């Protein structure tokens, strides 16, 4: 999953 | 500390140079020095602190995942015994990662959070606290795993409560907080339904507030909304 | 040394894990430990040593170039004075880079080169010696620049003389040596015609020997020949 | 210029 970059 | 003799402004200047040079360990050391001067951080300075440590721990996390995968394969049936080296080296990287997380949490506790009164600073730091406890939780396996998870949860929850009272639903800090808390629910807390619900509600409430924004703010908010959407697509 | 207590084979094993994890500083430290055991290195082990330090110094060189560019711009007419910080930070990175180069050169001198009798080991190490003196030359500006350049030249020349006597023109070590010596001529020694001539002769003599090779050796050699061609296209 | 990778 994507978190804040 | 090794940065104790350098001016605050020089540390900030060098943090920005280190970023341009992709020298994230240096950048983090400069920003740690700047925090340790004892003054509050501006918005730009908070973002430099975050970028620096996010890149350092990101490399450590990626390495840890590679090593943990190898270690897990070595523990399957039929795998040839190779000795203690994979475990040892995974432990080495893990210990370094934990040290970085402890360093960040230490800066937050001494004394960034307690001096942060505005919503934008306080939510930013509490989100960071949740994130670094989350990174600790990714590698935790012992008696304290539950307490580490609850520390991440508690920090994220306090940040959420402030953000919902004090910030619009499109605020990029609020959005990134909700994004990360949703990842916490899915990947750490074994709560995929909570993760999905939070991402969807966050996305929909931001959508409804976009009409209030300038073009530049709209771009900032929609970029993070797209990450919420990407996760929802992965999870559903 | 911090690796003195670890078995040679464990250091090699961990170097390979570090490579997989893209932990090149760790990989270099493990390989330095392995060299310091005092035994000669196999072909695979030489390549691990080279990969580790090439990646470490490569990141340093890229950072140095970013910082040097900023410093040069700060010294143009009309540029606002920003204090000593850019120079200081460029110097910091430069000093770290020089330290890594000195470490590699030290391993080569104590005692890899003197024990290397086969052409494949001796040429490999002499090429490394030329490369790390070349990296020193990229940042040198003082009384010793000429001596650093001549040290790189001398190491490359000895490697070239052995490689031309003892290795076929398609041998990948010979090809990579010639490639790098040609870069030395172009970028360090202010000798673009020598660089071009060396790249062309190397390419043509390798082309004429490809017919002797297996499919796998042909792939190895043609990959490096393409780099010679790419440079020739840039330079002509 | 390209050197050995
Ligand atoms: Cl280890
Ligand atoms: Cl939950
Ligand atoms: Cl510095
Ligand atoms: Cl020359
Ligand atoms: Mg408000
Ligand atoms: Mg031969
Ligand atoms: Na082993
Ligand atoms: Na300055």
């Amino acid at each position: 999953a994507h978190s804040s970059p | 500390g090794a940065m104790g003799s350098m001016e605050r402004a020089s540390l900030i200047q060098k943090a920005k140079l280190a970023e341009q040079a992709e020298r994230y360990e240096d950048m983090a050391a400069f920003m740690k020095g700047a925090v340790e001067k004892g003054e509050e951080l501006s918005c730009e300075e908070r973002n430099l602190l975050s970028v620096a440590y996010k890149n350092v721990v990101g490399g450590q996390r990626a390495a840890w995942r590679v090593l943990s995968s190898i270690e897990q394969k070595s523990n399957e049936e039929g795998s040839e015994e190779k000795g203690p080296e994979v475990r040892e080296y995974r432990e080495k990287v893990e210990t370094e990662l934990q040290g970085v997380c402890d360093t960040v949490l230490g800066l937050l506790d001494s004394h960034l959070i307690k001096e942060a009164g505005d919503a934008e600073s306080r939510v930013f730091y509490l989100k960071m606290k949740g994130d670094y406890y989350r990174y600790l939780a990714e590698v935790a396996t012992g008696d304290d795993k539950k307490r580490i998870i609850d520390s991440a949860r508690s920090a994220y929850q306090e940040a959420m409560d402030i953000s919902k009272k004090e910030m619009p639903p499109t605020n990029p800090i609020r959005l990134g907080l909700a994004l990360n808390f949703s990842v916490f629910h899915y990947e750490i807390a074994n709560s995929p339904e909570e993760a999905i619900s939070l991402a969807k509600t966050t996305f929909d409430e931001a959508m409804a507030d976009l009409h209030t924004l300038s073009e530049d703010s709209y771009k900032d908010s929609t970029l993070i909304m797209q990450l919420l959407r990407d996760n929802l697509t992965l999870w559903t």
